[PDB]
């Protein structure tokens, strides 16, 4: 089971599986030997939300179920835009 | 290109929304003109009478956000085997982190003041290009076009 | 049942899931693939209260319900430092800024 790290601005350490952080292209384009990335421009209010997107994202994806909605609060939304459009996913 | 066909022969349908946006119906007329129907509250499903061939898609009815059908785009009703109904299962799709932070904001700021939020100038075009039906059939028949 | 959680210490989180009916000693098996710490020298809390080894993590309140793939459940680590385990310190995450007018 391999897992990477992603970093946040202001220094939290987001440890998540390596095929959930395949989601964003961004971060594919960088791994698919290497499993640390640092993203000095995304605080961890945010990038740990990223982090909730991916586990979200393989769970629901081509799923019969139900899907609920991915919550945002307000407060993040315009940050968690830019990550998500750098990030590619 | 994508439209009903007229076939005339009734197809009952259990419209069924599995998604907690209010879904807007949207039926194709024989011309390929999306025409609105009714909308169904979250959680909710109705039975209705509608006829083989003809083309339906889903979306949020406040902000026309795009909404799947049975996992795909677009339904469209069959022949009823021992008169049951048809099922059309209506689901969010898991949309993409970018799109479901642009329903947030678009939801939160008015189109007047999209120009005054501290973003890049692409994601003001991005929150200005509201999801519409027309624009995707556009995009739909350009894709049944690129498979020869 | 799958339970989606994030396993915090000072300024680490990890996401990770597991079922229902697995331990609280297992989890501490997937902490150890990952930060190399054997599980007799890890604690594991939710909230202040400290897990038994032997409690399955439904059994510890960890469920399907509160525990989601889009929100997941805390649990808190605290290692061993010498003789004695460190106290358990989550360090919060950052915090955003106030809501510009054209979105209250
Ligand atoms: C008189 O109108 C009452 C409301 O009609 C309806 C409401 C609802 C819905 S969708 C969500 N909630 C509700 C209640 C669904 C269906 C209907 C009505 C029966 N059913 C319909 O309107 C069906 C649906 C679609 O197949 C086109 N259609 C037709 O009847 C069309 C037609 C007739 C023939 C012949 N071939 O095509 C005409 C509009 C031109």
């Amino acid at each position: 089971m391999m897992y990477v790290k992603l970093i946040s601005s202001d220094g939290h350490e987001f440890i998540v599986k390596r095929e959930h952080a395949l989601t964003s292209g961004t971060i594919k384009a960088m791994l698919s030997e290497t499993n640390e990335v640092n993203f000095r421009e995304i605080p961890s209010h945010v990038l740990s939300k990223v982090c909730m997107y991916f586990t979200y994202k393989v769970r629901y994806t081509n799923s019969s179920t139900e899907i609920p909605e991915f919550p945002i609060a307000p407060e993040i939304a315009l940050e968690l835009l830019m990550a998500a459009n750098f990030l590619d996913c | 290109v994508l439209r009903s066909v007229n076939s005339r022969e009734p197809s009952q349908v259990i419209f069924c929304n599995r998604s907690p946006r209010v879904v807007l119906p949207v039926w194709l007329n024989f011309d390929g003109e999306p025409q609105p129907y009714p909308t169904l509250p979250p959680g909710t499903g109705r039975r209705i009478h509608s006829y083989r061939g003809h083309l339906w898609l889903f979306r949020d009815a406040g902000t026309h956000d795009g909404l799947l059908v049975n996992q795909t785009e677009l339904f469209v009703p069959s022949l009823n085997v021992d008169g049951q109904p048809i099922f059309a299962n209506i689901t969010l799709p898991v949309y993409t982190l970018k799109e479901r932070c642009l329903q947030v904001v678009r939801s939160l700021v008015k189109p007047e003041n999209y120009r005054r939020l501290d973003i890049v100038r692409s994601l003001y075009e991005d929150l200005e290009d509201h999801p519409n039906v027309q624009k995707d059939l556009e995009r739909l028949t350009q894709e049944r076009i690129a498979h020869q | 049942m799958d339970v989606f959680l994030m396993i915090r210490r000072h300024k680490t989180t990890i996401f990770t899931d597991a079922k229902e009916s697995s331990t609280v000693f297992e989890l501490k098996r997937i902490v150890e693939g990952i930060l190399k710490r054997p599980p007799d020298e890890q604690r594991l809390y939710k909230d202040d209260q400290l897990l038994d080894d032997g409690k399955t993590l439904g059994e510890c309140g960890f469920t399907s319900q509160t525990a989601r793939p889009q929100a997941p459940a805390t649990v808190g680590l605290a290692f061993r430092a010498d003789d004695t385990f460190e106290a358990l310190c989550i360090e919060p995450f950052s915090s955003p800024p106030e809501l510009p007018d054209v979105m209250k």
